[PDB]
């Protein structure tokens, strides 16, 4: 819950290094609002995990409908190249004729 | 479509964190008319730091906008005609990478051929 | 006629050698697209 | 013709490698500058998600 | 024989060299690389 809010609430804490108005403060101090920042978001990351795992076996469709949305957007680059290439193609045609 | 969007989600708060080190790899450059251009760059990356700040929030919004079924549902315990759309284009896309298969080894031929010329080509 | 010819004989090795930098670079682009497919 | 030869059953146990095994994914690249008896050729069996980690 | 060496390097390998004198399944570039080995 409101888990962006403390994970932005690290990210003023990070300019506290930065912006002010010996150097033991500033190693503990770009230290522990990192290590923080990085455990809130590996935990987004196991958040996202929860999601749409949770999205993955409470339904089988959008996992098929995102298995087809990655495969149409192969099936495009995958045409996208092959007439480009053919286009290609015919570019060394003349290219080899200039002899 | 909403797990695409948990997707989108995930790869934005990657952005924002890319972002973060892009930032202090950048800022790091310049200590004390070159520094126009630097900070310059950096008001150009910061704009674009808050756009995507306010993108994140909105595509947040968006993935929580939709959640009543908790956790712990998805710990897996050992106790329609878009299918056969898939199953119908699996095999003619692996018949198009076997297509492009003999064809680029018609090309690794080709390569055989042309690597030898320029051997004893003296 | 030896110069005379030695320099066509060096024009169409940098034309090959051309020919062979764009094609291996057209094979290579093919073999990442390639790749750009999840295969 | 030895060379060639070799070449070409490294060619063929690559392309048994390729056809046999597409799971994590083939790739065979080749050095454009070759000497006449010995090559130099680059072979990477990487898988198909998470490739720019496993290094 | 007269014109045919046939050579055995591998067990499972042979291949044949022809003097085709035509008195008027082949690879090229051994005998377009021997002309320069005799050049």
């Amino acid at each position: 819950s409101t888990l962006v809010d403390e994970l932005e609430s690290s990210f003023e804490a990070c300019f506290a290094s930065l912006v002010s108005q010996d150097q033991e403060e500033i190693r503990t101090g770009v230290d522990q609002c990192i290590q923080k920042f990085l455990d809130i978001a590996r935990q987004t990351e196991c958040f996202f995990l929860q999601k749409r795992l949770q999205l993955s076996v409470q339904k089988p469709e959008q996992v098929i409908k995102e298995d087809v949305s990655e495969l149409r957007n192969e099936l495009q680059r995958k045409d996208a190249l092959v007439q480009k290439h053919l286009t290609k193609l015919r570019h060394w045609q003349q290219v080899l004729e200039d002899i | 479509n909403t797990a695409s969007l948990c997707r989108i989600g995930q790869e934005t708060v990657q952005d924002i964190v890319y972002r973060t080190m892009e930032i202090f790899q950048l800022l790091r450059n310049m200590q004390l008319g070159t520094y126009q251009d630097r900070l310059t760059k950096l008001q150009d990356n910061l704009r674009q730091l808050s756009v995507l700040f306010r993108k994140l929030r909105l595509v947040y919004d968006k993935c929580n906008e939709n959640d009543p079924i908790p956790v712990e549902q998805l710990i897996p315990y050992v106790e329609s005609e878009e299918r056969r759309e898939i199953a119908e284009v699996n095999k003619k896309l692996k018949q198009k990478n076997q297509q492009l298969k003999q064809i680029m080894d018609q090309l690794r031929n080709l390569i055989w051929d042309i690597n030898a010329m320029l051997a004893m080509r003296n | 006629r030896n110069q005379q010819l030695r320099t066509l004989q060096e024009e169409c090795d940098r034309k090959l050698i051309t020919l062979r930098d764009e094609i291996s670079i057209d094979l290579y682009e093919l073999e990442e697209e390639y790749y750009s497919s999840s295969s | 013709a030895k060379h060639i030869f070799l070449r070409s059953r490294a060619a063929a146990t690559i392309d048994s490698l390729a056809s046999r095994i597409e799971d994590p994914q083939i790739q065979a690249h080749w050095s454009n500058i070759n000497d006449v008896y010995e090559s130099s050729v680059k072979v990477l069996i990487t898988s198909q998600g998470y490739e720019q980690i496993c290094k | 024989v007269k014109n045919q060496i046939i050579s055995q390097p591998f067990p499972s390998l042979q291949l044949s060299i022809s003097l085709c004198h035509s008195s008027n399944d082949h690879l090229y570039v051994l005998e377009h690389n021997l002309h320069l080995l005799i050049r």
